[PDB]
Order: C-alpha cells, then structure tokens, then sequence
C-alpha cells in the first residue's frame, strides 16, 4: 500500500 | 558491509502543493535489520520537489515523523501523522548502501 504526499 | 546515512530534514510546502514523495510500506511484529531499518520508505520522490530539494531520495526509510518514532508504526498511522503537521514536516530517514 502506497500514498502520494 | 552496510553504510547507513541518517539525515534529518525540515520540509516546508505551500497550500497549493505536496511534499513530493510517495510513501510505501506495511502482520506487524517488525525486527529492524541493517538492510530494512524501518517499514515505511520513499518509493519515489518528484525531482525538484519540496522533499527532493530537502535532500530526500528514492529508497530512504522513514525513522521519525515530527520527532515521533514511526519505525514499527503502520502505513495508515504514518500517512495520518504526516497530514497532522500540514505544510511543515520534519522527517528523519536512513539511506542504506551496500
């Protein structure tokens, strides 16, 4: 699981 | 051998932008090894981004978010802890080499 910050 | 480079940076962004990185990571029983010193890491960092200008790179592992250790902390709670600070983020990472 990834997130763009 | 292993070369561990610790670097502490302060990220300051504008409302109309992001820090310029993609956080990837993760169970939970975590044993930090020299190769994997943390769970969450930077999967990519936007060239000329806030994070990028701050020195941060693809492969760096997230050790601390705003003074608080995130070494064993889940993905959700880490992203969550990053948002908490708004436009300012002080982050402590490790670059593992060889």
């Amino acid at each position: 699981d990834e997130t763009n910050l | 051998d292993y070369i561990i480079k610790e670097k502490t940076v302060l990220l300051q962004k504008k409302d109309s932008e992001g820090f310029g990185f993609v956080l990837r990571g993760a169970i939970e029983e975590f044993t930090p090894t020299p190769a994997f010193p943390a769970l969450q890491y930077l999967e990519s960092v936007d060239e000329g981004g806030v994070a990028w200008r701050a020195g941060l790179r693809m492969g760096d592992f997230l050790i601390e978010v705003n003074g608080q250790n995130v070494v064993k902390v889940g993905h959700r709670q880490v992203v969550n802890m990053i948002r908490q600070g708004g436009n300012t983020l002080m982050v402590k990472v490790v670059m593992v080499t060889r």
